[PDB]
RNA sequence: CUGGCCCUUGAAAAUCCGGGGGAGAGGGUGUAAAUCUCGCGCCGGGCCGUACCCAUAUCCGCAGCAGGUCUCCAAGGUGAAC
RNA sequence: CCAGUGCGGUAACGCGACCGAUCCCGGAGAAGCCGGCGGGAGCCCCGGGGAGAGUUCUCUUUUCUUUGUGAAGGGCAGGGC
RNA sequence: CAGGGCGAAGCCAGAGGAAACUCUGGUGGAGGUCCGUAGCGGUCCUGACGUGCAAAUCGGUCGUCCGACCUGGGUAUAGGG
């Protein structure tokens, strides 16, 4: 009868993302002469960290090669980047940690992060806190390249798009146990209102389809059609297997 | 290597440890081997490397730490740079 | 003891109502409303933590009343950089140019040889 | 208020257009000469009680000398 | 009447076990009898050194 | 083994959270409140500022390291491999 | 001042400021532009709020209703102590 | 006949003013919580002078009250670097 | 968001040991830690009251009291929502 939590995360307005103190988008410096033909320069200012993200950001100062000014960016810092390092960008850049190149240039097996899935979108893939994406193999004509993502899936990408070299800094954030309910509330209090999650079996059948009963049992198979209406589509969504 | 020859200089010859004392002995001119280490901020490297070239002094980029230079100099502490004034029996000077 | 009271219609201790005791010539301890503690300028190099020298640390809109010499110190980059990072930016802007001359003649000898 | 330290100095400040009402308190060895001006009130603290009565006969034009008591 | 009592507490009257109510640490914090003590011995060794009583290597 | 046998840092968590979790957190809680030696100035001043960001007290360097150690092993084995891939390409 | 804690890193803008740079301005042997002007002098600052209660009888609970309602100041004694 | 967009200190920096636009760089505004310690203050206290009180059957140099300097300048303490 | 208790890492000495390191005495002040004010809560008497002071209050006793703590104003979400 009611509208189940999960249906409500869409309207927002409470279930909305918590973003006052966030330092700004973690982007990748869109393209020009410098990226498409040369090797524009720039130095690292600081490694300030943003709330709600395990990776530290880096304010990298280039200088705009068209008007006397100083463009400043926010790169997801590759592990090893320090303050004062020179980060070089573009096609003619050389292969070492923190230099953004086009994946077409660097050899196979290179370990990159903050990759783009379409050319120019300023960095989308493999940028979480400790993830990387290994370049697999090239294809000179058709200008495509095969890339392995942290999920283990392999994706064919156009050789143009760029990606910084190295791994994302802050690896192993999942290794230390949260260890107390305080540290969880205190952790999501920087991301959005998705915390203490009530299991459906504890709600009355008007609020969640797994409800009701004189015992706290589910009642119907917890695997559910992918072609489900919103509101039923709860539990194991379109599970192919189910079990360890 | 130069863990052996330097070990002899400290014991027998004269030497100056550091900077603003090394730089004052290249200023005077009475020093003829400045042993930088890595981990010296490349500004103080390039400025001693040039300040010494002007006085015709050999520079040496010891593959050290600024710690594996004090350990090499029989000292118990941190030496980033150093300038050898006079050798003993050590042919640290070529 | 006589106890005292706030003086403006504000009664919430804040960064605004920050007070102090004073003894007037009527033998009357009274609240006096202080000014926020101003901070001296930090270096523009971005590495030295200490606030500068030779500048009055005072709330920013006050720098309009003050004189020119109270706000700076007479050097290159004075009043904005810390002079430990100035004397570096001099002898760093030296050898960057000098080893651009050195690569200029090593490039002129590499093409003179080839 | 500003304390003037020199006898000659307020002899200039007491000749201004804005000056008026040179007030003279006798403080038992501190005989003071407060000259009201637009901005400030310059006072001289004389220590020698003779030099003070000599200065009494120097207020040039007929200022509003009000011997304070 | 209070000032006559405090003249007894000077000589240690009404200070017995039967009139203590806080812990020994609450009445005189063992944390404070570092700063009282360590400051006294340190200020002694400082006056002893600048007085050429003891040398640097004895003092350290 | 003075003041305790085998809890050390995580004595602060008291009886709570279970042994196997307090124990596992120990090695971590040691390597993050640890002060490492800066590989620029040599001085033992590398301290953890927040997750993956490590600051040197002396020379005011800030470094993007691991979550609670200066270097993840994954990043060190990448740095050696990335360095060999560019020497293999350009020689 | 100096610490600890964080898978928490803990506000923006008006406003004001120093510095880089150095286009241009200045008078031509006593003056001149200029004074992020040093001292001093002249003139101006309009419009709205401003009583009193702030509560076991002025507020809300049908009321001078043991309910409810955000703060500031805060002595002597005993005691560890608001 | 030329010179003169202020001078001092080796340096931190100092001096009352010290030519200057578009543009550029930076600072201030601009930061959590908690622990410890030091400096200043107000108040509290103790010893001693004044002034006015209270008690005085006996005793108490007694007990009580009161005993001041604003912003804004100017100078120097004592803190911090 | 009194005053206390327990007393973690770190650190210092002293003592053993060949070495690993282990003892002893301090420091140190950690924690969804304990007692316990203020605050917030509302267990038990199945107390008071039950045409009440009150359309849910009142006593004694209680829970928690540096954190998933308590709060003021501003702002968001509106009826099969
Ligand atoms: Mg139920
Ligand atoms: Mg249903
Ligand atoms: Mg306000
Ligand atoms: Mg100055
Ligand atoms: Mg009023
Ligand atoms: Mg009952
Ligand atoms: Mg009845
Ligand atoms: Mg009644």
């Amino acid at each position: 009868g009611r509208v189940i939590r999960g249906q409500r995360k869409g309207a927002g307005s409470v279930f909305r993302a918590h973003v006052k103190h966030r330092k700004g988008a973690a982007r990748l410096r869109a393209v020009d002469f410098a990226e498409r033909h040369g090797y524009i320069k720039g130095i690292v200012k600081d490694i300030i960290h943003d709330p709600g993200r395990g990776a530290p950001l880096a304010k990298v100062v280039f200088r705009d090669p068209y008007r006397f000014k100083k463009r400043t960016e926010l790169f997801i810092a590759a592990e090893g980047i320090h303050t004062g390092q020179f980060v070089y960008c573009g096609k003619k850049a050389q292969l070492n940690i923190g230099n953004v190149l086009p994946v077409g240039t660097m050899p196979e097996g290179t370990i990159v992060c903050c990759l783009e899935e379409k050319p120019g979108d300023r960095g989308k893939l493999a940028r979480a806190s400790g993830n990387y994406a290994t370049v697999i193999s090239h294809n000179p004509e058709t200008k495509k390249t095969r890339v392995k993502l942290p999920s283990g899936s392999k994706k064919v990408i156009s050789s143009a798009n760029r990606a910084v070299v190295g791994v994302v800094a802050g690896g192993g954030r999942i290794d230390k146990p949260i260890l107390k309910a305080g540290r969880a509330y205190h952790k999501y209090k920087a991301k959005r209102n998705c915390w203490p999650r009530v299991r459906g079996v504890a709600m009355n059948p008007v609020e969640h389809p797994f409800g009701g009963g004189n015992h706290q049992h589910i009642g119907k198979p917890s695997t559910i059609r992918r072609d489900a209406p919103a509101g039923r589509k709860v539990g194991l969504i379109a599970a192919r297997r189910t079990g360890r | 290597s130069i863990n052996s020859r330097l070990q002899l200089v400290m014991k027998s010859g004269k030497y100056v440890l550091g900077y603003k004392q090394t730089l004052k002995m290249i200023r005077q001119g009475k020093a003829k081997l400045v042993i930088l280490a890595n981990n010296c901020p490349a500004l103080r490297k390039s400025e001693i490397e040039y300040y010494a070239m002007l006085a015709k002094t050999g520079v040496h980029h010891y593959s050290g730490n600024n710690i594996e230079l004090g350990t090499a100099c029989g000292k118990y502490y941190r030496v980033c740079t150093l300038a050898i004034i006079d050798p003993g029996d050590s042919d640290i000077i070529r | 003891v006589q106890r005292l009271t706030y003086r403006r219609r504000l009664s919430y201790n804040t960064a605004s109502n920050k007070t102090r005791l004073s003894r007037t010539p009527g033998n009357r301890i009274v609240y006096l409303y202080t000014k926020k503690v101003g901070k001296a300028p930090k270096s523009a190099c971005g590495v030295c933590p200490g606030r500068l020298r030779g500048v009055r640390a005072v709330r920013p809109k006050v720098l309009m009343r003050l004189s020119k010499t109270k706000k700076h110190v007479s050097r290159a980059y004075g009043g904005s950089m810390c002079a430990k990072c100035v004397r570096d930016r001099i002898k760093r802007a030296f050898l960057i140019e000098e080893q651009k001359i050195v690569v200029k003649v090593l490039k002129a000898q590499a093409q003179s040889q080839k | 208020p500003r304390k003037i330290e020199e006898i000659k100095d307020f002899l200039l400040t007491a000749r201004r257009k804005d000056a008026k009402s040179v007030k003279i308190k006798k403080n038992k060895d501190n005989v003071k000469f407060k000259v009201r001006c637009s901005r400030y009130l310059y006072t001289l603290v004389i220590t020698d009680k003779e030099k003070a009565e000599k200065l009494k006969q120097s207020l040039p034009p007929g200022l509003a000398v009000k011997e304070l008591k | 009447r209070c000032r006559k009592n405090t003249l007894a507490r000077r000589k240690g009257r009404h200070m017995g076990i039967g009139k203590r109510k806080g812990t020994a640490n609450a009445r005189m914090p063992e944390k404070v009898t570092w700063m009282r003590r360590m400051r006294i011995l340190r200020r002694l060794l400082r006056r002893y050194r600048e007085s050429k009583k003891i040398d640097r290597h004895m003092y350290h | 083994a003075k003041r305790t046998k085998k809890v050390g840092i995580v004595g602060k968590y008291g009886t709570r959270y279970g042994a196997s979790l307090r124990k596992m957190v120990k090695k971590i809680e040691i390597s993050q409140h640890a002060k490492y030696t800066c590989s620029f100035c040599g001085k033992t001043k590398m301290k953890r500022r927040a997750v993956g960001i490590w600051h040197c007290g002396s020379c005011m360097k800030t470094v993007a390291g691991g979550a609670w150690t200066y270097n993840t092993t994954s990043a060190v084995t990448v740095k050696s491999a990335i360095r060999r891939l560019k020497e293999l390409k350009d020689q």
